[PDB]
RNA sequence: CCUAUAUUCAAUUACACAACCAUGCAAGAAGAGACAAGUCGUAACAAGGUAAGCAUACUGGAAAGUGUGCUUGGAUUACC
RNA sequence: ACAGGUUUGGUCCUGGCCUUUCUAUUAAUUCUUAAUAAAAUUACACAUGCAAGUAUCCGCGCCCCGGUGAGAAUGCCCUCCAGAUCUUAAAGAUCAAAAGGAGCAGGUAUCAAGCACACCUAUAACGGUAGCUCAUAACGCCUUGCUCAACCACACCCCCACGGGAAACAGCAGUGAUAAAAAUUAAGCCAUGAACGAAAGUUUGACUAAGUUAUAUUAAUUAGAGUUGGUAAAUCUCGUGCCAGCCACCGCGGUCAUACGAUUAACCCAAAUUAAUAGAUCCACGGCGUAAAGAGUGUUUAAGAAAAAAAAUCACAAU
C-alpha cells in the first residue's frame, strides 16, 4: 500500500517538475533573443573598427 | 581547536602519576651506610643530620633524620618514608622515628 | 529456505577504490559514527572486496554490495549487485535522463 | 557546547528527541542532494538537522550522502528483500521529508509501545539480587521479615554459636 | 563458561548473611557455582519465620513449568517445596520423615511415662 | 578467536594423534582388566576395590564366560539367567545367546563380550543386543530339560489405574483456567499415566551407541 | 571370514643459529645542574658609556669581537 | 569546586605548584566489649595432614567446585553455530569450540613503511593476472586481566607437551625465603550446592557454624591522638639564640620566638589519631600582536566547506 502510495507521489511531483521546466525553457529562449541582439551589435562594432 | 581537530586527537587524557623515591610504596626498609651532615640552601641555615641508606630495592639514597639527636651507626636497619625535606636540595626521604634501630626521641633527662 | 551470511553487512553501498585484481572490485564503504565526546557524526571508512563477474567496474563508481552466502575467500564476502552510479555517466533515477553534474544532458521535457 | 553553527544539535537531548524508527526491512538509506539552488533547500536542511537524529535512533542503518551528482535531491532506501524505495524530495520542506519518510517506513506508535512493553517486563519486581538488576538484595530488607544482623544483632538463641555451645554441653 | 557436560537444573542459591539465610530459587546450569551465574531466577524462599510466623515462598509457576518442560532437573529441597505448595505430589521422603518423626514422639512418650514411674 | 598475529600451535595436534595411537595400541585386553584378587577383593589393573555388598556373590557365583566356556558350541541358542533376578523377580528373566565372542588372551578363557535377545519379567524384546554386566558374578545357566519350565510364563494383566488426580494446586489452576474461558464442565481433570511407564532398575541398559534421527 | 573378528605401523632428514636484543658492570670520555664572603675581567640593563639583537662566517682567557644582509623588541625630543 | 594560599616595591594579566573533600594499604602513637563485613607482599621454594568418590563387580564421576592474575593489548558488544549434555520417538532445551564483524577498545609516530602480507581459473590440480596492508596509524616497541549476576586466561618450566628440564599447595591449613605488608597445621556434613546410588544414604578444606585481626561500619561498657604564624578552628610562661630544630605551601629560628623544645590554656577529631604511598577528582567546546602558540612561500593529494547575492582583466620597480 505504502510503496504504491509513494509511487503515485513521485509521479505527482514529476508532472509538477515538467511544468516548471517547460516554463524555464520559455524564459530561457527569451534570454537567447536578448543575448543574440547584444552580440550582433558588438559584432557589428568590431567589424567596423577592424575594417 | 576546531571540531575536526578535536575529533582527530581524542579528548585530553590525564597523564599517569610519575613515580618517586619510594617507588610507589609507602615505606622502604634500608640499612645505614654512613651518617653525615648537610648544610641547607642559602636563605636559611643550620646543619642537618642525614644518613645514606641502601634500600630493599637495591638503590642507594640520601635520607634525613628528624628530631633532635639520634643514635645511628653503620649496619643499623631503618625504615624510611616519603616526605621531602625542603631546605636540603636532593633529599627526598625521611627516617621513620620509632622503628627498628631508630628509637623515639628521648625526652630531656 | 537457508541461504545466509553471518556478516552484519548484508547490504552496503560504497565507492569503487580500485579494480587491480582479476574480477574483484575494491570498495570503500563509509558509515556515520557518533564521536561520544563531541556528540557529532563523522565518516568511518572500511573496505570490502567484492566479486565482479563481468569486470564491470571503473574506479569511482558508486556501487551496491550484497553479502555472499558462502565466502569466496577470507577477504571476499560480498558480490557486487548493482552499479548505482556509473562514474561520470549518470542517469538520473528520478527523471531517467542523462546528466553531467547538476545539468541535464538531454532535457526530460523534450521527448520528441 | 560552544563551537559549531547550531550547537543544540550536538546535544544528547536533541539527538534523542528525533522520532523516526525504520522498519527492519531498511538497511541502507542514501541521500543525494545539491549544494545550490532554491529548490534543493529543504533537502539540505534535512541533512543538516534530521540526519543526525535519524542515525542516532537507527544505529545499524548505513546512511550515505552524495553531493551534486543528480540535478535533483532525492532519498533512496535499500531494503533487505532487494526492494528499493525512491523518494523524491524537491520543493519539500525539511519537516515534510521527515514526516513522509516516517509514513512510508516507520514504525507505528503501537509497534514501538509494544516493543518497549516487552523490554519493561524484562526486569521483574519480585526478584532479588545486585542493585543494578533488582529492587532489593537480601530479603533482610522487606518489612515484616528478619533483619540483616549487620544492622540488628540477633537474639542469642538464633546464633549458631549458642546452639553449638548448647549441644556440646 | 564452556563446560564439558551437565544439565539444566532448578536449585536454591544461598544468599544471606551469617545466621540469616535466604534462598533464590534458580534455573542454572548444573556445573556452575552455587551462588554464581544462572539462567533465570524463578522464585525466592525465606526460611526464617517472619513477624506473622510465615515462611515466604515465591514461585513463578509459569516459568517453572516452562523449564520443567524443557527437561530441567529439580533439587531435593525444591521438590520438597513444590510438593509443600501442592504443585507436585508430596515427595515420598517428606512422608517417610514424617512417619519417623511420629515414631520418635511415640518412643519419647513411652520413655516419659517409664521414667516418671 | 581470531587476532591477526595468532601463533600456529603444532604440538597441540601431535599430542592428540600420538595419544590416540598409544591408546589404541596399549588398549587393554579385558582378560587382565576385570581380573580380580579374591583375597583382597581388589582389581590389579584399576587398583579399585569392590563394594561391600557384592562380596559374597563374588565368592560363591560364576561369571558368564565361566559357564559358557564349558558349553559345546560355546553356548549358542542357550538360555541364561542372573542370580539377582532370581531373587527379586518371580516371573522368568533370561538371556538367549545370539553371539558370543570370548577373549583368548585368558589362560582359563573366562572373559569376553556377548550378545542376544532378552526376556525380562516374561516380556520379550524382539531384537538382538549386546548383553550387559557379563563380568559380574551373578550368572547362572538353565539346563535343557528345565528350559521349557522357565520359559513357561503365566500372563497377567496390569492393574495400575490409567489415570490419577492432578496434585491439589495444579488441579485448582486448571479448574479456574477453564472457568475463565467459559467452559462449565465439572468433569474432573485427570492425569494420564500411559506414557509414564518406567522399567525397574534391574532392567539392563543397551550398550549400543544411539543412531541420531 | 559355519556367530565373527584379529593385527601392523606412522619416525625422520636438510640447514641456520647469539647475530639481535634487553639487563647489569666497565678502562675511560663529554655535558648539564648545584655550587665561596674565591680568582679574572665588565658582555647586558640608561644612546650601559661602540644602541641592542637574528641568521651565518671567521677570531679571541672569559664574557665576546668583526664582516655581510635583516629586525626594532633603540632613539633622532617632532611649525627644528 | 562556592573556592583558598603563593610570583611583585606595588597593580593587573597569564601560568604552574600547593591547600580544603573522599577511600584503601602500610607505619607510628593509643586501644574496653560485642555484632557484621572483609581479609591482600610474592606465577619464588615447600616438611606434615587433609581437599573425590559412589556403587551388588560394569560404570559414572574425579581444576566441576575451589585457586590465581602469570601471560596476552589482550579484548567489550554482536553475528553464526559444530560439538557435548539433559530430556523425550522426533522436536525441544542448557553450555556453547571453531569461524566471523555494524560499532567500541592502554601508551608510544623518535615504531613509517610491512615484505608476499592478494585475487582469478577451475578443477581442486595444472596454470594465470600482480597484487594486498598502511598517517581514518599498517608493521613494531612498552605497559596491562577485565567494560564485573559475570567474563578471559593459566594450572611447575620449555606460548603447546609427543619429548625435554626435572619431581611441582596459584585446593584448606601450615612453613622457608622475600616484602612496608603476618587469619586456624581448627569442627561439622546439621543446612544449601555438587558426585554417585532404584533407594534409604554415603562423600565433599565447596560450604555451614566457629577461631584470629581496630581493616571498615554499627551499638554502647571505652580516652587517647593531632593541632594552635597565614591558608585554617585554637596559646600562655619559660629555655634556646641563623644554634638546636620546624614546615603541605608561604615561611620560622641573629636575645622580647603565639612558628623550635617544654609548660599553661585552648581547638578538633575520638576507639581511634596522625604520617607515608596509591587512588577518586583534576587540562582545552580554552587559546595563538606583546605572555606557550599563525608553522619562510605557493600549488595539488587525501579530506572537507559549498550553506543567500555577484565577480575572471589593464600608468608604475615581477621573473
Ligand atoms: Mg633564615
Ligand atoms: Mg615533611
Ligand atoms: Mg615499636
Ligand atoms: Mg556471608
Ligand atoms: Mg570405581
Ligand atoms: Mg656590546
Ligand atoms: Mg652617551
Ligand atoms: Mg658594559
Ligand atoms: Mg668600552
Ligand atoms: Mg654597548
Ligand atoms: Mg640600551
Ligand atoms: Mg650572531
Ligand atoms: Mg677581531
Ligand atoms: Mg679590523
Ligand atoms: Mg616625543
Ligand atoms: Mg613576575
Ligand atoms: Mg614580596
Ligand atoms: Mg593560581
Ligand atoms: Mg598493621
Ligand atoms: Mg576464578
Ligand atoms: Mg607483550
Ligand atoms: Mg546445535
Ligand atoms: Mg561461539
Ligand atoms: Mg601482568
Ligand atoms: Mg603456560
Ligand atoms: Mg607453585
Ligand atoms: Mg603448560
Ligand atoms: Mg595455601
Ligand atoms: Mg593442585
Ligand atoms: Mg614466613
Ligand atoms: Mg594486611
Ligand atoms: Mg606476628
Ligand atoms: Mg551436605
Ligand atoms: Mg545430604
Ligand atoms: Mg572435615
Ligand atoms: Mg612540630
Ligand atoms: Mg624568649
Ligand atoms: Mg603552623
Ligand atoms: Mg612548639
Ligand atoms: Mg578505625
Ligand atoms: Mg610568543
Ligand atoms: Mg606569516
Ligand atoms: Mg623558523
Ligand atoms: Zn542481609
Amino acid at each position: 500500500e505504502l510503496m504504491a502510495w509513494n509511487q503515485a507521489e513521485n509521479q505527482r511531483l514529476h508532472e509538477l517538475r515538467l511544468a516548471r521546466l517547460r516554463q524555464e525553457a520559455l524564459e530561457q529562449e527569451r534570454r537567447q533573443a536578448e543575448e543574440a541582439v547584444l552580440q550582433a551589435r558588438e559584432a557589428q562594432a568590431w567589424a567596423q573598427l577592424k575594417e | 581547536a576546531t571540531l575536526n581537530q578535536m575529533h582527530r586527537l581524542g579528548p585530553p587524557k590525564h597523564p599517569p602519576g610519575k613515580m618517586g623515591p619510594t617507588a610507589g610504596r609507602p615505606q622502604l626498609k634500608g640499612v645505614v651506610l654512613r651518617t653525615f651532615i648537610r648544610k641547607p640552601k642559602k636563605p636559611n641555615s643550620a646543619n642537618r643530620k642525614c644518613c645514606r641508606v641502601r634500600l630493599s630495592t637495591g638503590r642507594e639514597a640520601v635520607c634525613f633524620i628528624p628530631g633532635e639527636g639520634h643514635s645511628l651507626q653503620e649496619h643499623h636497619v631503618v625504615l624510611v618514608q616519603g616526605g621531602r625535606t625542603q631546605d636540603l636540595p636532593g633529599v627526598k626521604l625521611t627516617v621513620v622515628r620509632g622503628k627498628y634501630d631508630c628509637g623515639h626521641v628521648q625526652k630531656k633527662k | 529456505s537457508i541461504a545466509r551470511s553471518s556478516v552484519h553487512a548484508k547490504w552496503v553501498v560504497g565507492k569503487v577504490i580500485g579494480t587491480a585484481m582479476q574480477k574483484t572490485a575494491k570498495v570503500r564503504v563509509t558509515r556515520l559514527v557518533l564521536d561520544p565526546y563531541l556528540l557529532k557524526y563523522f565518516n568511518k571508512r572500511k573496505t570490502y572486496f567484492a566479486h565482479d563477474a563481468l569486470q564491470q567496474c571503473t574506479v569511482g563508481d558508486i556501487v551496491l554490495l550484497k553479502a555472499l552466502p558462502v565466502p569466496r575467500t577470507k577477504h571476499v564476502k560480498h558480490e557486487l549487485a548493482e552499479i548505482i552510479f556509473k562514474v561520470g555517466q549518470v542517469i538520473d533515477p528520478v527523471t531517467g535522463k542523462p546528466c553531467a553534474g547538476t545539468t541535464y544532458l538531454e532535457s526530460p521535457i523534450s521527448p520528441e | 557546547p560552544m563551537k559549531g553553527r547550531f550547537p543544540i544539535r550536538r546535544t544528547l537531548q536533541y539527538l534523542g528527541q528525533g522520532d523516526v524508527v525504520f522498519k527492519d526491512s531498511v538497511k541502507v538509506m542514501t541521500v543525494n542532494y545539491n549544494t545550490h539552488g532554491e529548490l534543493g533547500e529543504g533537502a539540505r536542511k534535512f541533512v543538516f538537522f534530521n540526519i543526525p537524529q535519524i542515525q542516532y535512533k537507527n544505529p545499524w542503518v548505513q546512511i550515505t550522502m552524495f553531493k551534486n551528482m543528480t540535478p535533483s535531491p532525492f532519498l533512496r532506501f535499500y531494503l533487505d528483500s532487494g526492494e528499493q524505495v525512491l523518494v523524491d524530495v524537491e520543493s519539500k520542506s525539511n519537516k515534510e521529508i521527515v514526516e513522509h519518510i516516517r509514513k512510508i517506513l516507520g514504525k507505528n506508535e503501537e509497534t514501538l509501545e509494544k516493543e518497549e512493553q516487552e523490554k519493561k517486563q524484562l526486569s521483574h519486581p519480585a526478584h532479588f539480587g545486585p542493585r543494578k538488576y533488582c529492587l532489593r538484595e537480601c530479603m533482610c530488607e522487606v518489612e515484616g521479615q528478619v533483619p540483616c544482623p549487620g544492622l540488628v544483632p540477633l537474639p542469642k538463641e538464633m546464633t549458631g554459636k549458642y546452639k553449638a555451645a548448647l549441644k556440646a554441653t | 563458561r564452556a563446560y564439558r557436560g551437565g544439565h539444566l537444573t532448578i536449585r536454591l542459591a544461598l544468599g544471606g548473611c551469617t545466621n540469616r539465610p535466604f534462598y533464590r530459587i534458580v534455573a542454572a546450569h548444573s556445573k556452575c557455582p552455587r551462588d554464581g551465574r544462572f539462567v533465570e531466577q524463578l522464585g525466592s524462599y525465606d526460611p526464617l519465620p517472619n513477624s506473622h510466623g510465615e515462611k515466604l515462598v515465591a514461585l513463578n509457576f509459569d516459568r517453572i513449568r516452562h523449564w520443567i518442560g524443557c527437561g530441567a532437573h529439580l533439587s531435593k529441597p525444591v521438590e520438597k517445596l513444590l510438593g509443600l505448595s501442592g504443585f507436585y505430589p508430596l515427595h515420598p521422603m517428606m512422608i517417610t520423615n514424617a512417619e519417623r518423626l511420629r515414631r520418635k514422639r511415640a518412643r519419647e512418650v513411652l520413655l516419659a511415662s517409664q521414667k516418671t514411674d | 578467536m581470531a587476532r591477526k598475529k595468532v601463533r600456529p600451535r603444532l604440538i597441540a595436534e601431535l599430542a592428540r594423534r600420538v595419544r590416540a595411537l598409544r591408546e589404541q595400541r596399549e588398549r587393554p585386553r579385558d582378560s587382565q582388566r576385570y581380573a580380580l584378587d579374591y583375597e583382597t577383593m581388589m582389581r590389579p589393573h584399576s587398583g579399585n576395590r569392590l563394594p561391600m555388598r557384592a562380596w559374597a556373590d563374588v565368592r560363591h557365583e560364576s561369571r558368564l564366560l565361566q559357564l559358557l566356556n564349558r558349553l559345546p558350541l560355546f553356548g549358542l541358542g542357550r538360555l541364561v539367567t542372573r542370580k539377582s533376578w532370581l531373587w527379586q523377580h518371580d516371573e522368568p528373566c533370561y538371556w538367549r545367546l545370539t553371539r558370543v565372542r570370548p577373549d583368548y588372551a585368558a589362560e582359563n578363557l573366562d572373559h569376553g563380550k556377548a550378545w542376544g535377545i532378552l526376556t525380562f519379567k516374561g516380556k520379550t524384546e524382539s531384537e538382538a543386543r549386546e548383553i550387559e554386566q557379563v563380568m559380574y558374578h551373578d550368572w547362572r545357566l538353565v539346563p535343557k530339560h528345565e528350559e521349557e519350565a522357565f520359559t513357561a510364563f503365566t500372563l497377567v494383566p496390569e492393574d495400575t489405574p490409567l489415570s490419577v488426580p492432578y496434585p491439589p494446586l495444579l488441579r485448582a489452576m486448571i479448574l479456574a483456567q477453564r472457568q475463565k474461558y467459559g467452559d462449565t464442565s465439572t468433569e474432573e481433570p485427570m492425569l494420564n499415566l500411559e506414557r509414564a511407564r518406567i522399567d525397574p532398575w534391574d532392567y539392563p541398559a543397551k550398550l549400543e551407541a544411539k543412531t541420531k534421527t
